[PDB]
DNA sequence: TCGGTAATCACGCT
DNA sequence: GATTACCGA
């Protein structure tokens, strides 16, 4: 039971390939044919088994558990390897030929020995050092030991070398260098000169870069795909290796008998070309060797790589077991940290259980019951390792004495931790361990407040769970990954798992002034929202009509008994009537909750001692962004309290929005006649200002800005007039229609709305621009062919003037499709640039931890940041960037002590 | 567009006042009649020739896939003729001196079984524009505002 | 076809000048050869290629003298449904049901 | 958790009010293409705008500034 | 040949006189033979540059060396249009405007697929005529051509190339995905795939 | 300055 | 097909 310490790389010597190999291959043949598929070449010449025939190199080795073995090819002529060839040129122009030295004096040898150990740690600093040795050996032609024997200049790109040698007097003939001429030079380098290059004398000899013996990959790495029923598609690596041996074979015969001397060198280059595609097919200056149907061959460098190769495709991202994938559909009746699981997926996924001493009465029943009835088991396991599947014809003989130590695999039950996933996995939080509950249908169910972490919606999406199994990886999932630990987020501190669309706008109808519930409706809703109180709905606060309660005190049963919070929220339309309340509170810390506090407002939330005296709940107490009433309940009253504040609020709030009605018909957008005529005087004079500003430019009354040109000043002034005009008409409609229909309640508080698209539905639609310019593309000086050319008017250059209720006329509709397609392009363009920008930053930064003494360190021990993040508070639990929050502490601690 | 033989068009325009390449200087001669990208021939007055072919097409003598565009820059003048085979066109109704041509008296004929689209393009009231001839047009939207 | 015309062989005696083309009605011969007309519902139900034969006669030029034209079929050509060349052209409503 | 909380908010980078109502600062490539230009070094960067602040003698004088 | 406008014309005297006293007449045809390959080709020098100009410069005018008189005027006219743009006399022609964007469709594409497959059948005809003259020599005179013509064709070479390029949608020019199977759900969507 | 070449461009699913 | 930047005279 060892572990991998270190992996050390190098180059295979041709000596070492012979000892590794079991056979030499000389026959370009696969089967030949349809019986006895055994040959003397590339297939199983004691090389590797992929079929169900047991013949191997004497070692049994059926096709399951048979590692392949390596073969070799005795290449008759030496051949330059492709990947090293860029660095062979660095060796050749930095050595003195015919002797083997380094073209340096002993002075620079003795100086630059010492510089290796000083910069003996970092990679980037020693890589820059090896260029200057390459620099100084380049600019010499006179060596200190051979008297300058006319050094030639090498040349490259891609594989063919040359020399600039003189023959008669000053000749410059380019003798092409042969691989046999190169490798004779490389063997003359002594081993001591190798630290002065980037080489190592025991792991990387330079003469081993020239391939004299090419190794053959095994059969198990080159499978044989069967096409229909008996036709075998040959593998792409296999197909090229067959064609390599046929260009070798003749060459052996060619130089042993043939003597024309010309085709030999011509054949020589075919060998080079043919193995060069085999290493890396997509090199430059090389035509791709195609398959004889129209596909290029994916050779070794494309099997290792290529965006779906074998670092991301199969090694660091793998396909898994024990998962499922279906659609999602809401239910607000389960808790925040549970999940629905269908009973079809629940009966095809299993955990192992390992009966010890105290669950032995349980797992006798789970294995006696078969794999049919829902408490059941599938696979039992003895301590030897021979599993016994249960399905077949008896379970009684396995439901005997179960013999403590066994491991039974049973179905998922109510309580076993699962995970969950969304797949685009953007941030830290889109995987979170839930707590399985099993219900019959075909959808994953999911509680509504847990859907800002997943960033999902319910228009047919797909979420995948995957069970963890071993007992160490399962108790890690429950403690570190449950939902309630993730109620606040590490990006901004504020709560993330919080209320959504109905949970906000239901809470406004509960805390309005005038929300008086009768006796049956108070008593019915306290049973539905979880809570357990005894006979105290008391005391019937306003008996003026009938004995019925108020709306504040039904909300003041959910809060703990010693809260004290006061803040102002989004509904504040009169800032003066808040002032009075604020002033009194700050001077008389605890007044009486009866007398003075019934001078209250509907936009100043004030709770003391778990009793909401004055306020109105909107999206400042919940919400996907900051709500400071779920925020101040996780830092003061544990976590497990705040999972049942959010579990009782949610079911209380959807009750009142159900049995009070919240329709929104067509009359919510309707304006009476005199309010419509207020709009038309804005649109007329704003068009008149445009028609005047065209005449100022056309007769030479330019009034220019210094920076911009006359056309760019004109467009500036025009657009401002048009912009302002649409906001001035938006204020007229907004002032008019009251805050008492169910279309502005959704917009002031905030649950899927703005106050823009409710005045973009009974007013203008503004202009219609495209990345800052107004619409200009089209014919020669006129956008549509309904306008006289040479026109810069408002109505004629992209400006609609009718609502989404009063009908768009056909120039306005085609102007509106132009502005709509600019929005849809920027979804699919911007998503692909942000996705690649994330992969850069994760893969550069995933190394950094925090040590026990507060230090962030890289894997090499280089200190990155002392005393983590300007020491030392976690941003997940800090308040708004800052630290210990003295201000809140003072008020909170004093209140409890003084109040008593 | 479907297609038509090109060589018949060369003979038909040459007798209508096209002064060929044998004589042309050309510049600055108020010239440059093209034909499917090829420059052939020259005519003197731009406004005379581009109106002349359109009046013959809306009579029925020449074939129905011919369309003339004019370019009227302050210093440059081109007369374009297009007779290739892969353009995209669009139907409009000819108006003339303020009155929409072929009002109701033909429209009950379309409602009856007398005539059809094969007869209206021969009778000269429907016109298929390119993108290039459509530069010279100025199109209304409703029969109210004409 | 009239782009190519005469090119080669190497013998000075035989030459080939290209003639005209006709396209027959859509028919199909199986093994144990027998030619029957196709009907496009039959060609999407047993994996055929609804096609038409391409007949092209050639002119043998023997030393200048032209004497005998033979029509040889060159290959097949797929054919578009409800075109002028297929069997559905101008065919009335009560017959497409048939 | 540093690389994920900086790569989540750039995916919700939809359109904004590209018709900003200012005059002085002009065309400084707001949005997601700035974030790539600051992360990747890129010696060139498009639209350089250097803010210049003034001392105690060219502070309040309109025409001398 | 280019123009007679004097403001265009003075630009041409700058481009002439700066390089006219480097290369004289009829030697830039030889200079392409200097460019395409070196080391005194002589027989490859003159002859390859004759093959480059007559088969790459504007093949829609002709392929004969007679036709060079027309190609000199056509390419002379495009150099006009570059040089009033340096001064500024027209505007840029936009390549989205439907005056210049045509649609090659199933009539025009299928002629391109027939051209390649029929041109390869002629080359297959010549292989079976030259490799039959000697193997059997002389036969019955008028029944020679009744068996030289009909046996030297082997018809199946044409039709597979027609089908297989359109049953995959990868045409030998380089086009991919020109034959996509007809999406058949809900009648509004078979019709929208035909448009 | 100045020209040149590679090497790079979401998630899942059919 | 577009951005860069590193490499090469
Ligand atoms: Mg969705
Ligand atoms: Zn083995
Ligand atoms: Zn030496």
């Amino acid at each position: 039971k060892k572990v991998i310490g270190s992996i050390e790389f190098g180059i295979l010597s041709p000596q070492e390939i012979r000892k590794m190999s079991a056979a030499e291959i000389t026959v370009p043949d696969t089967y030949d044919d349809d019986g006895y598929p055994i040959e003397g070449g590339l297939m199983d010449k004691r090389l590797g088994v992929i079929d169900p025939g047991l013949r191997c190199e004497t070692c049994g080795a059926r096709a399951g558990e048979c590692p392949g073995h390596f073969g070799h090819i005795e290449l008759a002529r030496p051949v330059i390897h492709v990947g090293f060839a860029k660095t062979i040129h660095r060796v050749l122009e930095s050595t003195c030929r015919e002797c083997g030295r380094i073209k340096l004096t002993d002075e620079e040898i003795e100086e630059y020995m010492q510089k290796f150990e000083v910069m003996g740690d970092r990679k980037g600093a020693v890589d820059k050092l090896i260029k200057e040795i390459h620099k100084k050996a380049k600019e010499r032609m006179v060596c200190p030991h051979c008297g300058a024997p006319q050094f030639p200049i090498k040349f490259e790109r891609p594989t063919i070398y040359w020399e600039l040698r003189k023959d008669e007097e000053g000749n410059e003939y380019k003798h092409r260098m042969m691989p046999s001429e190169v490798r004779d030079r490389l063997e003359k380098i002594p081993d001591k000169d190798l630290p002065l290059l980037g080489l190592h004398p025991e792991k990387s000899r330079p003469e081993w870069m020239v391939l004299t013996v090419l190794p053959v990959p095994p059969v198990t790495m080159r499978p044989s795909i069967t096409l229909e029923s008996g036709i075998r598609a040959e593998d792409d690596l296999t197909h090229k290796l067959v064609d390599i041996i046929r260009i070798n074979n003749r060459l052996k015969s060619n130089i042993e008998a043939g003597a024309p001397q010309l085709i030999i060198e011509d054949l020589w280059d075919l060998l080079q070309y043919h193995v060069t595609t085999y290493i890396n097919n997509e090199t430059s200056g090389v035509p791709p060797a195609k398959h004889k149907s129209g596909r290029p061959l994916k050779t070794l460098a494309q099997r290792l790589k290529g965006k779906e190769g074998r670092f991301r495709g199969n090694l660091s991202g793998k396909r898994v077991n024990f998962s499922a994938r279906t659609v999602i559909s809401p239910d607000p009746m389960i808790s925040i940290n549970e999940v629905g699981v269908p009973l079809a997926v629940a009966m095809e996924l299993t955990v192992p259980e390992k009966v010890t001493e105290f669950n032995y009465e349980k797992l006798k029943q789970r294995v006696l019951n078969g794999p049919e009835k829902y408490p059941g088991a599938n696979y039992v396991i003895d301590p030897e390792g021979r599993r016994i599947r249960l399905m077949e014809s008896n379970r009684e003989l396995i439901a005997e004495k179960l013999d403590i130590g066994w491991t039974v695999e049973r179905h998922l039950e109510d309580g076993d931790v699962v995970l969950f996933n969304r797949q685009p996995s953007l941030h830290r939080m889109s995987i979170m361990a839930h707590r399985v509950r099993v219900m019959p249908y075909r959808t994953f169910r999911l509680n509504l407040p847990v859907c800002p972490p997943y960033n999902a919606d319910f228009d047919g999406d797909e979420m995948n769970l995957h069970v963890p199994q071993t007992e160490e990886a399962q108790a890690e999932a429950k403690i570190l990954m449950e939902v309630q630990n993730h109620i606040i987020s590490p990006r901004y501190g504020g709560p993330l798992i919080a209320g959504i669309q109905d949970h906000i706008s239901g809470g406004y109808l509960l805390t309005r002034e005038g929300a008086y519930f009768t006796r049956y409706e108070v008593e019915q809703m306290l049973m539905f929202a979880g809570m357990d109180v005894n006979e105290l709905p008391e005391p019937d606060k306003y008996e003026n009509g009938e004995p019925l309660w108020s709306g504040k005190t039904i909300f003041s049963l959910l809060l703990p008994d010693d809260l004290t919070i006061w803040y102002r929220n989004k509904l504040c339309d009169e800032p003066e009537r808040c002032e009075a309340l604020e002033k009194l509170i700050e001077e008389k810390l605890i007044p009486d909750p009866e007398e003075v506090r019934k001078l209250a407002y509907d936009g100043f939330v004030y709770i003391q001692n778990g009793k909401l005296l004055s306020g109105a709940v909107d999206k400042k107490a919940y919400g996907r962004e900051d709500g400071k009433l779920l925020d101040i309940i996780v830092r003061e009253y544990g976590v497990e309290r705040a999972r049942q504040f959010l579990d009782q609020v949610t079911k209380l709030t959807i009750w009142v929005i159900t049995h009070k009605g919240f329709t929104t018909a067509i009359d919510d957008e309707d304006l009476p006649q005199e309010a419509i005529d207020r709009i038309h005087e804005i649109i007329r004079e704003a068009e008149e200002k445009v028609q005047r500003l065209i005449e100022a430019y056309k007769r030479g009354e330019l009034e220019p800005l210094p920076g911009k040109t006359l056309e760019e000043t004109l467009e500036s002034k025009i657009m401002a007039v048009l912009a302002e005009a649409r906001d001035n008409a938006g204020k007229v409609a907004e002032r008019y229609l009251g805050m008492n229909n169910h279309a502005v309640i959704m917009a002031k508080t905030g649950a899927r709305g703005k106050i823009l698209n409710i005045t973009q539905m009974a007013a203008m639609l503004g202009q219609q621009s495209i990345r800052g310019k107004r619409l200009y593309r089209g014919y020669r000086g006129r956008v549509l062919t309904h306008f006289k050319p040479g026109d810069l008017g408002a109505r004629a250059r992209g400006f609609v003037t009718n609502s989404y209720k009063s009908g768009l006329t056909p120039q306005e509709y085609f102007f509106h499709a132009m502005g709509g397609r600019e929005g849809l392009v920027d979804t699919a363009v911007r998503t692909a640039q942000s996705g690649y920008m994330q992969r850069r930053l994760i893969n550069a930064l995933q190394d950094l931890k925090v040590d026990y003494d507060g230090t962030v360190r890289d894997p090499t021990g280089i200190i990155v940041q002392f005393k983590y993040g300007e020491d030392g508070v976690d941003p997940m639990k800090s308040w708004q960037g800052k630290t210990v929050d003295v201000d809140r502490v003072i008020v909170r601690t004093l209140l409890k002590m003084r109040g008593g | 567009t479907t297609g038509i033989p090109e060589r018949e068009v060369r003979e038909y325009l040459m007798k209508m006042g096209v002064v060929p390449i044998e004589e042309r200087r050309p510049a600055p001669g108020l010239y440059r009649v093209y034909l499917n990208g090829v420059l052939i021939g020259t005519v003197e007055d731009g406004r005379k020739l581009v109106e002349r072919i359109r009046a013959d097409r809306r009579a029925g003598k020449i074939s129905d896939v011919i369309n003339v565009a004019l370019y009227e820059d302050e210093e440059v003048k081109e007369v374009y003729i297009n007779s290739d085979d892969g353009r995209v066109r669009r139907p409009l109704i000819v108006v003339e001196n303020g009155k929409p041509k072929l009002t109701r008296e033909h429209v009950e004929g379309i409602k009856n079984g007398t005539l059809t689209w094969s007869d209206l393009i021969r009778m000269g009231v429907i016109e298929y524009l390119d993108a290039e001839e459509e530069e010279n047009a100025y199109v209304a939207t409703w029969p109210w505002e004409v | 076809v009239n782009e190519f015309g005469e090119v080669v062989p190497d013998i000075p005696n035989f030459k080939v000048k290209f003639g005209k083309i006709r396209i027959g009605q859509p028919e199909f011969q199986e093994a144990q050869g027998q030619r029957r007309p196709l009907y496009p519902m039959d060609a999407r139900i047993r994996n055929l290629t609804y096609s038409a034969p391409l007949y092209l006669e050639m002119i043998p030029v023997v030393n200048g003298i032209e004497q005998e034209p033979v029509e040889v079929r060159i290959g097949e050509l797929p054919i578009m449904l409800k075109s002028k060349a297929c069997r559905l052209y101008g065919l009335s409503d009560e017959e497409l049901i048939k | 958790v540093a690389a994920q909380s900086i790569g989540e908010p750039s995916t919700q980078m939809t359109l904004n009010t590209f018709h900003y109502a200012g005059v002085a600062e002009i065309n400084v490539t707001l949005g997601l293409p700035r974030i790539i230009e600051i992360v990747d070094a890129r010696k060139n960067p498009s639209t350089p705008i250097m803010t210049v602040y003034l001392d105690e003698e060219h502070r309040y004088d309109r025409d001398k500034a | 040949a280019v123009s007679d406008d004097p403001r265009i014309q003075q630009v041409l005297f700058d481009n002439l006189e700066d390089a006219s006293d480097i290369s004289t007449q009829e030697e830039a045809l030889d200079y392409i033979g200097r460019l395409a390959l070196p080391g005194q080709p002589k027989e490859y020098r003159l002859r390859r540059a004759e093959h480059i100009i007559d088969n790459n410069l504007l093949p829609h005018m002709g392929v004969d060396p007679e036709n060079r008189r027309a190609k000199a005027y056509y390419l002379g006219m495009m150099a006009l249009k570059v040089l009033e743009l340096s001064l500024g006399l027209r505007g840029e022609d936009d390549k989205d405007h439907y005056a210049n964007k045509r649609l090659k469709l199933a009539g025009d594409l299928l002629k391109d697929l027939f051209r390649v497959a029929f041109g390869q059948l002629v080359k297959d005809m010549q292989y079976q005529m030259t490799k039959t003259y000697q193997r059997k020599g002389e036969r019955y005179t008028f029944e020679n051509i009744q068996r030289f013509v009909r046996n030297s064709i082997r018809p199946d070479v044409l039709s597979e190339r027609i089908e297989h390029a359109l049953a995959t949608g990868s045409w030998p020019g380089g086009r991919t995905g020109v034959s996509q199977l007809l999406d058949r759900t809900n009648y509004m969507s078979t019709l929208s795939h035909l448009r």
